[PDB]
RNA sequence: AGGAGUGGAGCCUGCGGCUUAAUUUGACUCAACACGGGAAACCUCACCCGGCCCGGACACGGACAGGAUUGACAGAUUGAU
RNA sequence: AGCGUGUGCCUACCCUACGCCGGCAGGCGCGGGUAACCCGUUGAACCCCAUUCGUGAUGGGGAUCGGGGAUUGCAAUUAUUC
């Protein structure tokens, strides 16, 4: 059974302790785990005028989102690796489950 | 015939099929993945939804 | 004394005709009105309308029938008719001559007055 | 929008904030108050009612959705708060000065 | 109002099993979400619930497009002896 | 606001008195008659009545026109 | 010291003025004038000519099951079944 | 080359490889992507090379205007657009 988690969230350092808590339970768990996959970051970026009517210097604000997705790959059976991923999740990381 | 002439004007597509989800205007609404308001709303509520001016 | 010719037929050619080959005989516009749709979700006010048309007053000055729809193509059916458009404010009462074909009922009534400026 | 929400019902509750946490087939939603008895009602009444108007507008599954009410520790810090708190002093019927003058006192020993 | 008998009676034992009222701000919606079993409209709903503010048993407060009506004691009686129930049945707000 | 055209005004319905016991006649023997014309539709069934005009045939909620 | 320009030519857009039954309106030095995120065929629409419905709650007095009221097709009508 | 974006709640309206037809604007059955996977190695433009032009309101400049054909939409006329 080739399994892969998805480990998506909008703040990054929680996401670096939820990953790295995830590879050192898979570590001790004597486990074969993957190396953390780094995508491509993605730039929520949208501009809007400051005034709410129409006078005044024409100055926007340039708003931005950033969201980092990582991937972990193991190869184990479904009712562990339950167990594992039910354990101290983040209010703001998601975690999705998907198999091969 | 008020019942069928009443409203058998297509509101299918044009600008007033969408509307501010906020405060219900037709005006510079922003469409842009899905937000579905106009900019002042948006900018009053930027704020929790995790839109941050850092650039 | 001049006859006129439309497209290489004449009046009651037109006339004993029908739609299926009168797309083609109109231009691409026209064509692609006709070839739409039913004229049953808006132009039933159509139907009615060449229905009230096809009322035939006797051999007089016919009745002049008024409406408020600027979108009707003059069919070959309705020539010598007497009408009188809806432009926003009044109608203007035309005689449909046996020239009409290809065109609308808003191209003979103006909206605008013609301007004649005075002194800035 | 739960912001807005709890804000226009928990105004007179004194509101501070609000926290969503996700759970597998479960919705937990954190309400954080300073009267955590006077915002469950008498039995438990008005929380069970907000439960219900939420779940039937959010589109919720029937039995997943709870509202849990615990109260906010060190209520002169947090600045929505002591807001609602003049809001309510100066709409009672109260001199401006002696209002802007007390909250502003209280969040001075309050340990800010 | 020319609402019929059944549709007054419909949205109050909808309300007296669960003293609870969510409605989206339009007047162009055919059939309500969640009483799309019978022909019903949402302008019915909220002129027949203002009225009952008007008469004084309901509250209610508005969100962006979404009114929140709430049910009072009075209103629980109201309902009871218009719906003609024995007192036993109880609305879900109050018993757990 | 009152204006220079003349006003109009919507229809002020005329009152009819106990028109029941015209849609059914009665004899001095024993037996009950149908003076109009009974709708055959399922749903317009056989509770309502039927006009009586001048031309045609109409009922009420059905809307079926018969004529001759 | 220079570079690219604008202002002159045609066109787009905005503003003033003129006409109109209406040519909706805010803004007039920097800090109004491709500004209102305003690139308007319908909606937008707030301007003009026309016609429907109440979506006038709640309370008082008439009215009233012997009838408080709603809806509608022969044909004229405006505009429309 | 690089920032991007992509099947939406009432809300229906997404980005597109590939095959045929047609000068072209476009049309039909076909496959992928709810996205570092598919468009996509985004064969972009200015530039580079080789002919034609030769100081002429000229093969510069494309305003104005006539005729015809497709697309969007319930509807284009005061030409939506091509």
């Amino acid at each position: 059974h080739r399994i892969r988690i998805t480990l998506t969230s909008r703040n990054v350092k929680s996401l670096e302790k939820v990953c790295a808590d995830l590879i050192r339970g898979a570590k001790e768990k004597n486990l074969k785990v993957k190396g953390p996959v780094r995508m491509p970051t993605k730039t929520l970026r949208i501009t809007t005028r400051k005034t709410p009517c129409g006078e005044g210097s024409k100055t926007w604000d340039r708003f931005q989102m950033r969201i980092h997705k990582r991937l972990i790959d193991l190869h184990s059976p479904s009712e562990i690796v339950k167990q594992i991923t039910s354990i101290s999740i983040e209010p703001g990381v998601e975690v999705e489950v998907t198999i091969a | 015939g008020h019942q069928q002439l009443y409203w058998s004007h297509p509101r299918k597509f044009g600008q007033g099929s969408r509307s501010c989800r906020v405060c219900s205007n037709r005006h510079g609404l922003i469409r842009k993945y899905g937000l579905n308001m106009c900019r002042q709303c948006f900018r009053q509520y930027a704020k929790d939804i995790g839109f941050i001016k850092l650039d | 004394f001049r006859k006129f010719t439309y497209r290489g037929v004449d009046l009651d050619q037109l006339l004993d005709m029908s739609y299926e080959q009168l797309m083609q005989l109109y231009s691409a516009r026209q064509r692609r009105r006709l070839s739409r749709g039913l004229r049953r979700k808006q132009h039933s006010l159509l139907k009615r309308l060449r229905k009230a048309k096809k009322e035939a007053p006797p051999m007089e000055k016919p009745e002049v029938v008024k409406t408020h729809l600027r979108d009707m193509i003059i069919l070959p059916e309705m020539v010598g008719s007497m009408v009188g458009v809806y432009n926003g404010k009044t109608f203007n009462q035309v005689e449909i001559k046996p020239e009409m074909i290809g065109h609308y009922l808003g191209e003979f009534s103006i909206t605008y007055k013609p301007v004649k400026h005075g002194r800035p | 929008e739960l912001n807005e929400f709890l804000t226009r019902e928990l105004a007179e509750d004194g509101y501070s904030g609000v926290e969503v946490r996700v759970t597998p087939t479960r919705t937990e939603i954190i309400i954080l108050a300073t009267r955590t008895q006077n915002v469950l009602g008498e039995k438990g009444r008005r929380i069970r009612e907000l439960t219900a108007v939420v779940q039937k507008r959010f589109g919720f599954p029937e039995g997943s959705v709870e509202l849990y009410a615990e109260k906010v520790a060190t209520r002169g810090l947090c600045a929505i708060a002591q807001a609602e708190s003049l809001r309510y002093k100066l709409l009672g019927g109260l001199a401006v000065r002696r209002a802007c003058y007390g909250v502003l006192r209280f969040i001075m020993e309050s340990g800010a | 109002m020319l609402m019929p008998k059944k549709n007054r009676i419909a949205i109050y034992e909808l309300l007296f099993k669960e003293g609870v009222m969510v409605a989206k701000k339009d007047v162009h919606m055919p059939k309500h979400p969640e009483l799309a079993d019978k022909n019903v409209p949402n302008l019915h709903v909220m002129k027949a619930m203002q009225s009952l503010k008007s008469r004084g048993y309901v509250k209610e407060q508005f969100a962006w497009r979404h009114f929140y009506w709430y049910l009072t004691n009075e209103g629980i009686q109201y309902l009871r002896d218009y719906l003609h129930l024995p007192p036993e049945i109880v609305p879900a707000t109050l018993r757990r | 606001k009152s204006y220079t055209t003349p006003k109009k005004n919507k229809h002020k319905r005329k009152k009819v008195k106990l028109a029941v016991l015209k849609y059914y006649k009665v004899d001095e023997n024993g037996k009950i008659s149908r003076l109009r014309r009974e709708c055959p539709s399922d749903e317009c069934g056989a509770g309502v009545f039927m006009a009586s005009h001048f031309d045609r045939h109409y009922c009420g909620k059905c809307c079926l026109t018969y004529c001759f």
